[PDB]
């Protein structure tokens, strides 16, 4: 009756219904409803409560993935923070919400649930989230390990440490025979975090030009792209054909250029997901691709096995201008922030800026700079730079090779 | 074609079918454009294959295909040697 | 682009105007407008919904504004009732009001009928004689009895936000 | 389609149902790819000839102006004239 | 009948008044059965030719989509080209 009083949505999908509003439909409500939405919520978990209970809680029942995730997300308007210790704390809950909903929806409402509840759980949850930073990198696999045993290694005590010991405890007159560890305080220096994207290979990874995500890409030739900070998928891509060979964003990420051994470089929205440019033009497989640093300008320079580079016009389905240079195949590629200049590296290792606007060359810097009096037979090293690092300002090149980094500066043509 | 001449092939529906040559109708109705090609060899299959079962489709099919499809279709008569039925056909359009 | 004829018919059936700041919606306009072809003839009904302000009413409007579908298909004139929320009482002079607007010659009695059913009497027969192709088109309508108190047998269009609101009636609904 | 192209198919709607016979028309449409399958197995299950092209127009003046085109298209090229000279002056512009 | 129909009678029902005679109109109106003698005597009873046709014309725009297809015959096989161009908009 409401569908048709067109004030809810309906949705067929097979058996189940999904009824949802518009933005503009949500936004009326609590406008006109808001005195009444703090005190309901409430309402909503004690029916639940009336019902299955959050352990009681089953994966075949079709309404409880929105349970975990919205479960979580009513105590919270509820108000009722020692209710949400009761949920949200469990380590069993966690489990289970590990299982089927993966690592990062419990990072998002965690940054949600420090505001909620106290300061000293902040610390707790401080806790939890480093004994999560251990989590990422091999905990969804599948043999989930016994976590309870692989949890008694964080340091201080905290309440994740405080739990552990104590089921350990339960665990071990039983049986299960769990090694204690003696020396944590002694050993690691823990990272911050752990991502595993891909059971396949990574081959790239790159930031968003905003910093708020980060897509990599993989031997499989798949890439995700994920938000880093509550670490939860952002982005699921179907396939690139062949290899991925790099991966980048657009300057406002609007756009991901997406490099492989095909020769079919896909640059798939940035948002919807959808391919809207494609390009090729190399003899063999690309070795690099990056949008333009400028927002005004929109090439595509390409470098390649087959040593030439291809300047994209972006704007155009053909190359703005292809340009041999490089004596051999390059090793990296990156636009200038001066888009009028495009620089090019490779494993002859000399710098080439190139002149983009008039399509031509303009500079290239010799790199014998590593210089180097050895008995071997060959005359000057053959220096072979590999990242074309930029200075903060971009108006020098920073580069490394076999034992040296350099600080070329190209505008003047000339060693720093 | 109109309501006239379907009328009239319904008419001598037993007349057509019992007395209509077809094989060396073929390519007089080509000429004139009234079939194309693949419905020739979809009415050769009509039914049993008969000469009576293609000469029903035929007539039917007739029916479909156009404002002049009677007429052309006495033409067709006509260029094959098939006066008497031509002749059946003309003296009741005419009536 | 408007003919100056299909104007001159419009103003007459009195549709507003489209806003002069507009954005055609070419394939949602052309769906109605062929799905609005469909009943070449005999009665019909056709339900328009959206939550509020989809562009319900502009897109019936504009609809209309072509000459192609209008002007071949509807030798009748359009009419255009802005129907409302009402009152039994209220929606009584709607009805006297559309007696006296399509009966311009004045043929028909002077006197307008005080039942609501003699009214649906002059629509049917002024539909079926004095303008025999002619199509209404209603605005919102938010009850049953309304469209009941409609339903001549002649095709009307009402456009809405409930799509329950066409259960009552007969004939082919889309 | 447009308005014109829909309308046009709108009169001359009872000629075209008389005289279709839809497995030549269907099989163009669905090489174009502007009928389905689906579509065609909908058309199929109708009884009559005519009764077959009541139900394809039916679904052919939902669709696009390549659609008419389509349909145009094969009209003419499997012979029938007059009906796709009711369909001439009602063609939209495509691509 | 038709609404442009019945409009393009308004449009030009001056013009046309200004010019027609009646009679020879009466009488394919009255043969194609598009006219009664009733009808015909009303605007035969007018004092001046623009008032039978402006008679004739109040009367047409009142019928049927038929009647306005036989004045418009009447008008050609009469003589009145111009304006049955005219009225060619109609119907
Ligand atoms: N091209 C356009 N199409 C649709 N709406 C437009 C356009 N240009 C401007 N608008 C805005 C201005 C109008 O206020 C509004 C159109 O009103 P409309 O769609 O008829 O609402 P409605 O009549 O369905 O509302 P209600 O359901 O209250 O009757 O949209
Ligand atoms: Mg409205």
């Amino acid at each position: 009756e409401f569908v048709n009083k067109s004030l809810l949505f309906c949705d067929r999908n097979g058996k189940s219904f999904r009824y949802y509003l518009h933005d503009l439909q949500v936004d009326f409500l609590t406008e006109k409803n808001c005195s009444q939405l703090q005190d309901l919520h409430k309402k909503i978990i004690t029916q639940f409560q009336r019902y299955h209970q959050p352990h009681t809680l089953s994966p075949d029942q079709e309404d409880c993935m929105y349970w975990y995730n919205f479960l979580a997300y009513h105590m919270a308007s509820a108000k009722m923070h020692k209710e949400l210790c009761a949920l949200m704390f469990s380590l069993d809950w966690i489990k289970a919400k590990t299982e089927l909903v993966g690592p990062a929806h419990l990072i998002h409402e965690f940054v949600e649930y420090r505001h909620i509840l106290d300061e000293k759980d902040c610390a707790v949850s401080e806790n939890f989230q480093e004994f999560l930073s251990l989590n990422g990198h091999l905990l969804g696999r599948q043999p989930f390990p016994n976590i309870v045993q692989l949890g008694l290694c964080e340091p201080e005590t905290s309440e994740v440490y405080q739990q552990a010991k104590l089921q350990a405890k339960q665990e071990v007159d039983n049986g299960m025979l769990y090694l204690e560890w003696i020396n944590k305080k002694n050993i690691t220096n823990l990272s911050r975090l752990v991502v595993r994207p891909h059971t396949d290979a990574v081959y790239h990874a790159c930031f968003s030009e905003d910093g708020q995500r980060i897509a990599s890409c993989g031997a499989d030739k798949t890439l995700q792209v994920f938000k880093a900070e509550t670490g939860e998928k952002l982005l699921e891509i179907k396939a690139h054909e062949d290899e991925v060979l790099c991966c980048a964003f657009s300057t406002d990420d609007r756009f991901i250029a997406t490099c492989s051994v095909d020769k079919k470089v896909k640059i798939w929205n940035s948002m919807t997901g959808e391919l809207v440019h494609t390009y090729d033009e190399h003899s063999e497989q690309v070795n690099c691709c990056h949008f333009t640093n400028s927002s005004h300008h929109l090439l595509l320079a390409t470098g390649s096995s087959d040593c030439f580079l291809k300047l994209w016009d972006l704007n155009q389905k053909e190359c703005r201008n292809t340009m041999f240079g490089h004596t051999n195949s390059v090793n990296h590629c990156r636009f200038s922030p001066d888009d009028k200049l495009l620089a090019s590296c490779s494993a002859d290792g000399t710098l080439k800026l190139w002149d983009a606007t008039s399509a031509n060359e303009r500079k290239s810097i010799n790199v014998k700079q590593f210089f180097l009096n050895l008995e071997d037979p060959q005359e000057d090293m053959e220096v072979i730079v590999k990242c074309c690092s930029w200075s903060a300002d971009g108006a020098r090149i920073m580069v490394a090779a076999k034992n040296k980094i350099f600080l070329f500066d190209i505008h003047t043509s000339g060693l720093l | 074609m109109d309501e006239a001449d379907r009328r009239l092939l319904r008419r001598c529906r037993l007349r057509l079918v019992e007395e209509l040559q077809v094989d060396q109708l073929w390519d007089v109705l080509l000429s004139r454009e009234l079939f194309r090609p693949h419905m020739i060899e979809d009415i050769q299959r009509a039914g049993s294959g008969s000469r009576r079962d293609q000469a029903r489709q035929l007539i039917i099919d007739l029916e479909t295909r156009g404002s002049q499809a009677l007429p052309l279709f006495i033409s067709c008569l006509e260029d094959t040697g098939q006066d008497m039925l031509a002749s059946f056909l003309r003296t009741n359009r005419q009536a | 682009g408007i003919t100056s004829y299909v104007r001159t018919v419009l103003c007459e059936g009195g549709v507003p105007q489209r806003p002069v700041v507009f954005v055609t919606r070419k394939k949602l306009v052309n769906a109605i407008q062929q799905k609005l072809s469909k009943l070449k003839g005999e009665p019909g009904w056709v339900t328009i919904h959206g939550m509020a302000g989809c562009g319900k009413s502009v897109l019936a409007a504009e609809a209309v504004r072509d000459h192609s579908l209008l002007e071949g298909c509807f030798p009748g004139g359009v009419h255009w009732v802005s129907v409302g929320k009402q009152d039994k009482s209220g929606l009584l002079m709607k009805l006297q009001n559309l007696c006296t607007r399509l009966d311009q010659d004045e043929s028909f009695s002077q006197r307008l009928p005080l039942n609501i059913e003699e009214a649906k009497d002059r629509l049917r027969i002024l539909m079926l004689r004095k303008h025999p192709r002619s199509l209404l088109i209603l605005d919102d309508v938010w009850d049953s009895w309304v469209l009941k108190a409609f339903d001549s047998q002649c095709q009307i269009l009402l456009t809405t936000r409930d799509k329950s609101v066409t259960d009552s009636v007969m004939g082919p609904k889309y | 389609m447009d308005a014109k192209a829909r309308n046009c198919l709108l009169q001359h709607r009872e000629a075209l149902e008389k005289d279709i016979k839809t497995s030549y028309i269907m099989d163009h449409m669905i090489s174009d790819g502007f009928l389905t399958i689906s579509e065609e197995e909908k058309v199929r299950n109708e009884p009559t000839q005519q009764q077959r092209a009541a139900m394809l127009i039916k679904m052919i003046l939902k669709k696009d102006n390549d659609s008419y085109v389509s349909f145009y298209n094969a009209l003419l090229h499997e012979g029938y004239k007059d009906l796709a000279a009711l369909l001439h002056d009602g063609i939209p512009v495509v691509s």
